[PDB]
């Protein structure tokens, strides 16, 4: 009776390789690196050799947004989708307290960036929308999730010009009567291109933040997207395959419902199912998050022609990199969902029968391996917290940990921060868990095949 | 001893002298140094350059401290090895468009006519006996201690006018073989000189090898009381071993006569040769300094030192065998309780199924590395020389390879290799090694609780 | 003369040395066991009555037996024992165990036994009619005589005094076919044979060695061994004087505790093996292995026939049979190793030579400028500044044939790609367009202009391009006159645009040469670009040596001959085997791993032959005129690669097989046999691995290929790549090779655990294989 | 055990290595190094350069004894222990 499930299933598997292949050659990747490096790579000016990439004061960053920025937007060959837009967070003076123990040679200060210490006030001369405090409502934006802090979407914003002639006076402009204060804390560049030579839009994000302790941190990202159109055949094709597997995911959705529907009062202790909701969920958010893509695609192109106006596309950005990172996942899980077909012999009958006898106490040693592990991590992270920058966070602290264990050391930052301790901590951690614990695993595993071949002779 | 003889960092001592001769690029505008030398033109550049900058430098007739502190030892000694024209056979097919052809080297292909400007000792052929060389057994073949030499000055302009002289005189041909630089330092802050020598070779084929060597030694030893404490130590050493000689003797005289099968009588046997190999080579290295007093009587003339390094790096390697195999002898009195008893009962029972399992693990490693270096053996580098095959493998065992470099020297039977090697040394020898192990150390405890 | 003044080595005699070393261990210990298995103990065999009382008056103890004369089995008489132990006045009616096998034919002889009294008694014979095979008569003389008179007979005389002498001495004497053809219980101990035979091989060597390398002037100086094809004089003369001149001293031996002293002179006899053939042409050791194996073949079939002119029973046969298969087979394999090996190691020394030529050649053509190259438009002054010098200057003396150039970009001009990058992979191309043209560009004045086409040749069609590959077509160049005509021709090119304009590759190509060495090399370099300006970058140097079909009967002609002669002979003892069981052959390694072993033996000598014939053509074609031509030897340098190639996997093959023969070491027979238990198990969870490493594997290259350095946070740390390189430097646009993800899926595979599994199955296994092989 | 052998392999590298390499510059250096060679993060192509003979030696035999020896050592006598004290308790 499982023939027809077998078949079904290779089906739905071959139009999912099928549409994976069709995503595997898009050639976006190579487009997007030559066209960031036409950005973060060149230098800044003709005499310094720093870019993007190295920024390190507050006149690296001026130099930049006059010069490498605007040769290389105004000129592969691409072509402007409306006006980029600069914005600048900054926070008021007095927003922290001086201690009175020294305070006759200091007289002000500014705080790390929050809502509470954020600026409102109009500074500079007031002229336009440049000195002037804009809430979040006008701008249409959202949170960003920078690197020492999230940033609202307010600020004080100015939109540039399609000419360079215009843009450049208008930077030279801001820089002659100072923009950048002690007070700034985060800039944003934000602009759209085309590239008509390769159909393929692109939206650019630019951020500068600015520590309370001096200095700059760049930060940066661009993301392709497709106005993709019926223009051949292989389209056409990919096309019906994604009816096909809509179709597909009905199908296995409404058999779901059935299934759950005559067995609604246990439906967990079997692992199958839990896997087959996921990959519906997953196909489903997938599916939705592409149609609303493709329906808010008719949009951009009205800015292609003539538009002396800023096209706010972050949404469809973020959506897109959360529609990879969903289709990773599914296929992966459309991957495993391939495992409960080969069970045809009595030794694959044998070897499931192990794994699936050994999974409570898998999960038990986990927790323990996961104490240690958060024990190491806190330990590495109040050590190397400050020296290091793989340990400057505690998730950073728990990623180089797991980099560790699949071969990933550096050791050179870790010995030079803390002569003792630094080595002390890195010798224990790689006999501890390249000899001990991670053995254990494989022991139990053990066991429980004997034990499973055990009783197939009281059988 | 160990930590007598090394002592404070020479290390440092090493690393000064290495960064300043070969990590200097050769001239101001280009990049390469003596380790990326790529043709006959940049060693003259390298000749004229950087060696002349580290080999004099500036406080009548004043001597050189190379930094300020390690003062030059007489004059450095350049040297030449070359064969003769029409030392090899080409084939009547083309003996019209080839006339002239240079073999590989050989003591039986090399030169020994004058050539060029017949002047000095620099165009004339010295044997290794009338110079005291010896062999040096470089990358591509042993070159002997004999060939065209000539003898530097003390200060940087004479140099310069002689390697100028060396130059314009066509004194490297396509028939050069070898090349030699000798020199040493003293350093008196702390008693130890330094050995310098610098080979470049240019095989038959064309291109430049080059390769280095610095060596600390030291001569003069007894100036401190600590050296006084290491020779103290040497002696009661001395005795020690001929304590260990003498029971070891007794012990196979009449007792065990066989005495052969216990694995501690072998380790026994061989600390002792080791020992005595190295208090020989000692004896016969501290006793043999004529050549010190002799450029000490005259102190303008080459210093004689490269035996003394040679015999150095000996002894050395011997000093670390026997003190590795001395810390192993550890085992023998390590059972204080049951749980250790136990562990050397399994190792000791296991042994025996170890070895044959390794004979045919060794069996298909060797397969594998000979597949490696016919295949892939002219292309790659890694696998240029069976030994390096054999490294090559041990290092992918590790990860520490770059599969796209084998990749592209062969699009199928690459990716072949490589999937097979480690699918098979991950899956299948590595596991009946633990399948060995565990069933020996489960039969042991088993048979302990039990009996 | 003393000889060998040089230091380079000679494999061929340090590898056939090895080999007879190693087969004779091989030999001496399989021979010792069954020495001891035979010494332990000590048809024509019927089941019939032996009852002779046709008579008395013989009483004694008295026990004896037959001599069955026949063929391929001829075993002396034998005795027994019973209760009354041949008692007074007593007839013995019993069958002894006698192994061995007569003939329908007139093959019977008695033998008697008179200790003490004399014999009475009548004992016609034994009645037997049809037992096993009818091999006997129950009939015979049946009379009394002095004694121990044996009474002869068919189923003294000279010409019968020892002709059936001739046929028990026959394979006893004769030492080649002596070590399983030795009557039990003798005083020779079937090893001091195998001692003898070796002693004899390696003599014959020894001598052949001192013969073409010292002693070889005084009877004809200045170069006597200046030949090397059988003229029926030359390589045969030799080893039967050499095999004459040692016989004497083998006898020797032969006639006692000297074999632990013999074994000492062999060792000095491969001592000279391994000195005076230093110094061999390869014309002198390719004869040195042909006389002796005309010595040996001469010894076998002239001189050692010539010297000779002066229940558990069954248990024991069917392991006595399996020993001797089993050294019939240690022999075959024997050969077929040494002729594989010096198949694949006979010139190690131009194998270094090769690596070293071709380094020092692309570090000679700044092989990283070609390779960092990204304008169409530099690479003329590139060509003008590097490529002439080392063309036309005194550095290359060796060239053998002037330089030549091409490319491909069909019929279509390129167009301005966009400054810094560029297209895709090759986009915006043209096809391939032939026709004749003239100076400047395609437009003829009068006819066929000098600018041909330049179509392909006959042998050559390959060039494995990126994009596409012709074999010759291209716009055809010369470079002639190396003085200043290069020169002027490169302005010409520049100025005409005769092929700068519509170019899409480069495709240079010259030759080299190594006099010192003796290798020649061909070197050609790549920079397809898919427009005008930005273009890709490769180069491929590969050295060969140059040898002909024609030079004579060099290594590589005798070993491919013999590796045919092996794959027929194996082809035609798989093929009897088939067709005795018809049809059927499958579900057993068997025919499917002696087909693809056939198919490696083959091939492995088809490509040599097919090199050296290619080899052949091409230099023929080049000695017609060689300043006109290219001659394009790029061919040859791959064929004789790939055949190298085959040559190392057969070796590969042939070494796995002896890790599979230890398991005759008793101690040492449980790896392979809980391997070959465990198999199903290891298959299972190979399936398994498989799928978790593609799933593993498409998921981590899509999360790789969707971004710049912007992934995520979680899978940015959990993700495996294949080692040698990072992460920021992937995803090729121009070609996803499945490579790649292979090395990426089992390295995560390996990483993740996951292969520890196959731990937690063989000992389980190897446990239960030390209950049932210890315990009973 | 382990340590003992770790030990004696860390005083020969510093030994042989100890005035050329500078991962073996001091012997706490050597031992760091030694535990750096398990995870795949050294060079070789100094250790080779520094002395030909002897220092391929103690890589391979080092690499040899570690990877295939004492990891499956530890390995045997984690599996024996969980398996008899679980064998142990669910009888009694
Ligand atoms: C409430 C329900 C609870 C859910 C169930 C809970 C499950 C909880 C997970 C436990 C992780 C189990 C495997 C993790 C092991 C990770 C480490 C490991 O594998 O150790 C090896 C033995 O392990 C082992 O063979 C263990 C088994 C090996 C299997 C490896 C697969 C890894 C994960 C595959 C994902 C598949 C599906 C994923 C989505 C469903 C021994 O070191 P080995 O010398 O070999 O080299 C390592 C050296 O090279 C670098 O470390
Ligand atoms: C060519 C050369 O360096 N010769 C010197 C020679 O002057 C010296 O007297 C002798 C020392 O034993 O050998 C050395
Ligand atoms: C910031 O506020 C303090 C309040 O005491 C004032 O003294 C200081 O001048 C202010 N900063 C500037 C730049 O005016
Ligand atoms: C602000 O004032 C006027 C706006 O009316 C503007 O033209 C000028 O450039 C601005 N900056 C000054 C006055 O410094
Ligand atoms: C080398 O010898 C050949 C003759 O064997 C001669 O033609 C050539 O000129 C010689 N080369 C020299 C002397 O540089
Ligand atoms: C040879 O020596 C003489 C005198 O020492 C010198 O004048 C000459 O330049 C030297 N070189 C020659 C002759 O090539
Ligand atoms: C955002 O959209 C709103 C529509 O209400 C528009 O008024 C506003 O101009 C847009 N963004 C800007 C430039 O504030
Ligand atoms: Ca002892």
């Amino acid at each position: 009776s499982v023939l027809r499930e077998l078949v079904t299933y290779l089906l739905f598997l071959i139009v999912l390789c099928i549409l994976t292949y069709g995503m595997m050659s898009s050639n976006v990747y190579y487009y997007t690196r030559m066209m960031s490096q036409l950005f973060l790579d060149t230098p800044v000016s003709k005499t310094e050799k720093t870019n993007f990439k190295t920024l390190s004061s507050m006149e690296d960053f001026w130099k930049f947004t006059e010069g490498s920025l605007l040769d290389g937007l105004y000129w592969y060959e691409n072509l402007l989708l409306g006006v980029p837009r600069i914005r600048q967070l900054r926070v008021r003076n007095g927003s922290c307290s001086i201690p009175q123990d020294l305070r006759d040679e200091i007289k002000e200060c500014y705080d790390v960036y929050s809502v509470s210490s954020e600026d409102r006030a109009p500074f500079g001369p007031r002229n336009g929308t440049a000195w002037i405090y804009t809430s979040e409502k006008d701008l249409n934006g959202s949170s960003h999730w920078g690197i020492i802090a999230t940033y609202s979407g307010a600020g004080y914003y100015l939109d540039l010009s399609r000419t360079r002639e215009e843009t450049a006076a208008q930077v030279a402009s801001l820089k002659k009567n100072v923009w950048l204060d002690r007070g700034t804390r985060a800039t944003f560049i934000d602009f759209s291109v085309y590239n008509a030579n390769i159909n393929l839009f692109c939206v650019v994000r630019l951020l500068v933040e600015f520590p309370a302790t001096g200095g700059v941190i760049p930060s940066w990202q661009f993301q392709p997207l497709k106005l993709i159109r019926y223009v051949t055949t292989f389209d056409f094709f990919l096309a019906a395959c994604e009816i096909i597997f809509c179709f597909f995911i009905f199908y296995y959705v409404v058999e779901e419902i059935l299934e759950i529907r005559i067995h609604k009062l246990h439906y967990f202790r079997s692992f199958w199912n839990c896997l087959d909701v996921v990959i519906v969920v997953l196909s489903v958010v997938a599916i939705g998050i592409n149609i609303y893509r493709t329906s808010n695609v008719e949009v951009l192109l009205q800015f292609l022609e003539d538009q002396n106006t800023f096209p706010n596309f972050e949404h469809l950005a973020y959506w897109q990199i959360q529609f990879n990172n969903i289709a990773a996942v599914t296929v992966f899980f459309v991957w495993i969902k391939l495992f409960k077909f080969i069970n045809f012999n009595r030794t694959m009958s044998q070897l499931s029968t192990t794994m699936s006898r050994c999974a409570k106490d898998l999960f038990g040693f986990a927790i323990m391996f996961f104490i240690i592990f958060l024990a190491y991590a806190q330990l590495a992270y109040l050590v190397f917290g400050t020296q290091v920058d793989d340990f400057s966070t505690f998730q950073e602290c728990i990623f180089t940990q797991f980099r560790i264990i699949l071969g990933d050391i550096n050791f050179a930052e870790i010995e030079e921060a803390n002569r003792v301790l630094g080595p002390i901590y890195f010798t224990t951690f790689v006999f501890f868990m390249f000899f001990i614990l991670l053995n254990m695993f494989l022991a139990i595993i053990n066991d429980t095949y004997s034990e499973v071949k055990s009783d197939l002779a009281q059988q | 001893l160990t930590y007598g003889m090394m002592s404070s960092n020479v290390y440092y001592y090493t690393r000064m002298m290495s960064q300043l001769f070969l990590d200097t690029p050769v001239s101001k505008t280009e990049k390469t140094n003596f380790k990326t030398l790529s043709s006959m033109e940049d060693f003259w550049k390298f000749t004229e350059g950087s060696l002349l900058d580290g080999l004099y430098w500036k406080m009548a007739d004043n001597r050189s401290f190379i930094f300020y502190e390690n003062l030059l030892l007489g004059v450095p000694r350049i040297r030449q090895l070359r064969v003769r024209n029409g030392s090899c056979s080409i084939p009547q097919d083309l003996r019209d468009e080839i006339k002239e052809c240079y073999d590989v080297y050989s003591v039986s292909s090399e030169d020994r006519a004058p050539f060029g400007p017949r002047n000095g000792t620099a165009w004339i052929y010295t044997s290794e006996k009338d110079l005291n060389g010896s062999s040096h057994w470089g990358i591509i073949a042993t070159y002997s201690g004999a060939g065209y030499y000539l003898d530097l000055s003390r200060t940087r302009e004479e140099t310069a006018a002689q390697v100028a002289s060396l130059k314009k005189n066509v004194w490297l041909d396509r028939g050069t073989r070898a090349t030699f630089i000798d020199f040493s330092v003293y350093n008196a802050n702390i008693n130890l000189f330094c050995v310098v020598r610098l080979l470049v070779e240019f095989p038959a084929t064309g291109g430049v090898i080059p390769s280095w060597q610095f060596q600390p030694l030291k001569l003069i030893r007894y100036v401190t009381t600590f050296d006084f404490f290491l020779a103290a130590c040497e002696i009661i050493f001395c005795f020690f071993i001929f304590y260990y000689v003498v029971e070891e003797i007794l012990e196979i005289r009449i007792h065990k006569l066989h005495y052969f099968r216990s694995f501690w009588n072998c380790l026994d046997v061989v600390i002792v040769v080791l020992s005595v190999v190295a208090i020989g080579i000692n004896i016969y290295r501290t006793s043999n300094v004529e050549v010190l007093l002799q450029f000490l009587e005259d102190q303008n003339t080459f210093p004689n030192f490269e035996h003394l390094a040679y015999w150095q790096i000996q002894f050395n390697n011997i000093a670390a065998v026997t003190v590795f195999f001395v810390w192993i002898k550890l085992f023998k009195f390590i059972n204080f309780n049951r749980t250790m008893s136990q562990l050397s009962t399994t190792m000791s029972r296991c042994a025996k199924d170890l070895f044959g399992f390794a004979i045919m693990f060794f069996i298909i490693f060797l397969a594998y590395a000979q597949l490696a270096y016919l295949v892939f053996g002219t292309q790659v580098d890694d696998f240029s020389t069976f030994q390096e095959c054999i490294f090559t493998q041990f290092r992918i065992i590790l990860g520490d390879i770059n599969f796209a470099e084998i990749e592209e020297a062969n699009r199928v039977l690459g990716p072949i290799y490589f999937t097979t090697f480690v699918f098979f040394m991950f899956f299948i020898l590595l596991n009946m090694f633990l399948a060995i192990i565990n069933d020996t150390y489960s039969e042991v405890k088993s048979d302990l609780a039990q009996q | 003369v003393f000889p060998e003044p040089t230091a380079d080595v000679n494999y061929i005699v340090m590898l056939t040395c090895a080999v007879c070393l190693v087969t004779y261990m091989v030999m001496a210990a399989i021979l010792h066991k069954l020495d001891q298995l035979d010494a332990s103990r000590g048809r024509f065999k019927y089941e019939i009555l032996v009852k002779t009382g046709w008579g008395r008056g013989s009483g004694t103890t008295a026990h004896v037996g037959i001599m069955l004369y026949g063929v391929d089995s001829r075993s002396g008489h034998r005795h027994l024992d019973g209760d009354r132990a041949f008692h007074r006045n007593s007839l013995d009616i019993f069958r002894i165990a006698t192994p061995h096998s007569l003939g329908s034919v007139w093959k019977i002889r008695v033998w008697h036994d008179n200790k003490g009294l004399s014999p009475a008694w009548f004992l016609q014979h034994v009645i037997v009619r049809d037992l096993q095979t009818a091999r006997s008569a129950f009939f015979l003389v049946n009379d009394w005589l002095s004694v121990e008179t044996e009474a002869n007979g068919g189923l003294l005389r000279f010409r019968r005094l020892l002709v059936a002498e001739l046929q028990r001495g026959f394979f006893d004497k004769h030492i080649w076919l002596s070590i399983w053809d030795r009557p039990p219980r003798s005083r020779f101990t079937r090893i001091q044979r195998a001692t003898c035979c070796v002693l004899l091989i390696c003599l014959f060597l020894g001598a052949n060695a001192v013969w073409y390398g010292a002693v070889g002037d005084s009877a004809y100086s200045t170069g006597h061994v200046s030949r090397l094809s059988p003229l029926s004089v030359d390589t045969v003369a030799v080893g039967l004087v050499s095999s004459v001149v040692v016989y004497p001293v083998y006898l020797a031996i032969l006639f006692s505790l000297a074999h632990g002293l013999s074994l000492l002179l062999v060792a000095v006899a491969v001592a000279v093996s391994g000195w005076v053939g230093a110094s061999f042409p390869p014309g002198v050791s390719v004869a040195w292995l042909l006389s002796s194996s005309a010595s040996f073949l001469a010894s076998f079939l002239g001189w050692e026939p010539l010297k000779v002119l002066l229940f558990l029973a069954k248990e024991e046969a069917r392991k006595v049979k399996r020993l001797h298969g089993m050294l019939r087979s240690l022999l075959v394999y024997m050969l077929f190793l040494l002729v594989t090996l010096l198949a694949s190691y006979g010139d190690a020394s131009c194998h270094g030579h090769a690596y070293r030529l071709q380094s020092a050649i692309k570090q000679e053509l700044h092989s990283r400028a070609f390779l960092a190259i990204t304008r169409s438009e530099e690479l003329w002054p590139w060509m003008a500044h590097v490529l002439l010098p080392y063309v036309h200057g005194n550095q290359s003396s060796p060239e053998l044939g002037p330089p030549r150039l091409r490319q491909v970009r069909l019929q279509e001009a390129l167009y301005p790609d966009p400054p810094g990058p560029r297209v895709h992979t090759c986009s915006a191309a043209g096809g391939f367009s032939t026709s004749d043209y003239d100076v400047g560009w395609e437009s003829p004045h009068n006819g066929s202009g000098t600018w041909a086409y330049s179509a392909p040749d006959l042998l050559g069609a390959w060039s494995w391009g990126s994009c596409a590959v012709y074999d010759s077509g291209g716009y055809v160049q010369e470079l002639g006159l190396s003085l200043e005509e290069s020169r002027d021709r490169l302005r010409f090119l520049q100025l005409h645009n005769w092929l700068d304009n519509r170019s899409r590759a480069v495709f240079l190509e010259l030759t080299r040469y190594s006099p010192a060495v003796g290798l020649h090399a061909a070197v050609t370099l790549r920079l397809e670009f898919p427009a005008a300006g930005r273009a890709l970058a490769a180069l491929s140097v590969r050295p060969f040596a140059l040898r002909r079909l024609s030079a004579g009967l060099s290594l590589p002609l005798l070993t491919s001959v013999c590796l045919l002669l092996f794959a027929v002979h194996f082809a035609v003892a798989e093929a009897r085997t088939w067709h005795r069981e018809g049809r059927w052959r499958v579900l057993r390694l068997g025919a499917w791993a002696r087909w693809l072993l056939v198919a490696l033996t083959a091939a492995t000598a088809l490509v040599r032959l097919a090199q050296l014939g290619a080899a052949d053509r091409q230099w023929t074609r080049f000695v017609r005129g060689r300043p006109r031509r290219f001659t394009s030897f790029d061919q040859v340098a791959q064929l004789s690669s790939a055949a190298r190639g085959l040559a190392a996997s057969l070796l590969f093959l042939l070494l796995v097989k002896a890790a599979q023969q230890l398991r005759f070491v008793r101690q040492w027979s449980v790896f392979g046999k809980t391997l070959c238990r465990a198999l199903p198990e290891l298959l299972g969870v190979t399936l398994g691995l498989v799928v978790l490493g593609v799933a593993y594997a498409q998921l981590a290259i899509l999360l790789v290929s969707s971004c710049v350095d912007s992934l995520w946070s979680v899978a940015q740390a959990l993700l495996v790549l294949c080692p040698g390189t990072g992460l920021s430097t992937l995803c090729p646009a121009e070609s996803w090779h499945l490579s790649p993800l292979l090395c990426v899926g089992l390295w995560a595979l390996r990483l993740w655990g996951a292969l520890r599994l196959g731990a937690v199955i063989l000992r389980w296994r190897y446990h239960a294989l030390r209950g049932e092989l210890y315990r009973p």
